[PDB]
């Protein structure tokens, strides 16, 4: 796509991005905008997000710690 | 005559609109480094640039 200017697996990426990213008027405030809210808050929005669908979707964290499973049990199962 | 007046607006004044409307949707730039520009209430160095 810089070569180009200078479902395709995965075309949504450069197009997406780029009809969007471009149509910009006055995106260098922007681009800081998505920057800092996107590090933190997605970083932890997404690595949060997981852990919690399946804190929540099929737990049952019984086998609660280990069952005791001795000790060195190290992810047995 | 033609070469200087259908020769269009060079003439250039929409440079001048290119000083207005890039004085505004390219503030977002200059002014990023700039938002306190004479103070550091906002905690920014004052430095926007004279180009264009």
């Amino acid at each position: 796509d810089q070569s180009l200017n200078k479902q395709e697996n995965e075309g949504f990426n450069r197009i997406g991005f780029l009809l969007k990213t471009i149509n910009n008027i006055n995106k260098l405030p922007v681009a800081f905008n998505i920057i800092t809210e996107r590090a933190k808050e997605e970083i932890h929005n997404i690595i949060v997000k997981s852990t919690e669908s399946i804190r929540s979707k099929h737990p049952s964290l019984l086998k609660m710690a280990t069952s005791l499973k001795n000790d060195n049990h190290f992810g047995l199962p | 005559e033609i070469k200087s007046l259908e020769s269009s607006n060079h003439e250039f004044l929409l440079s001048a609109v290119t000083r207005m409307y890039t004085q505004i949707k390219q503030v977002w730039s200059d002014n990023v480094e700039e938002q306190v520009l004479h103070f550091e209430r906002i905690s920014n160095a004052t430095t926007n640039g004279e180009i264009l």
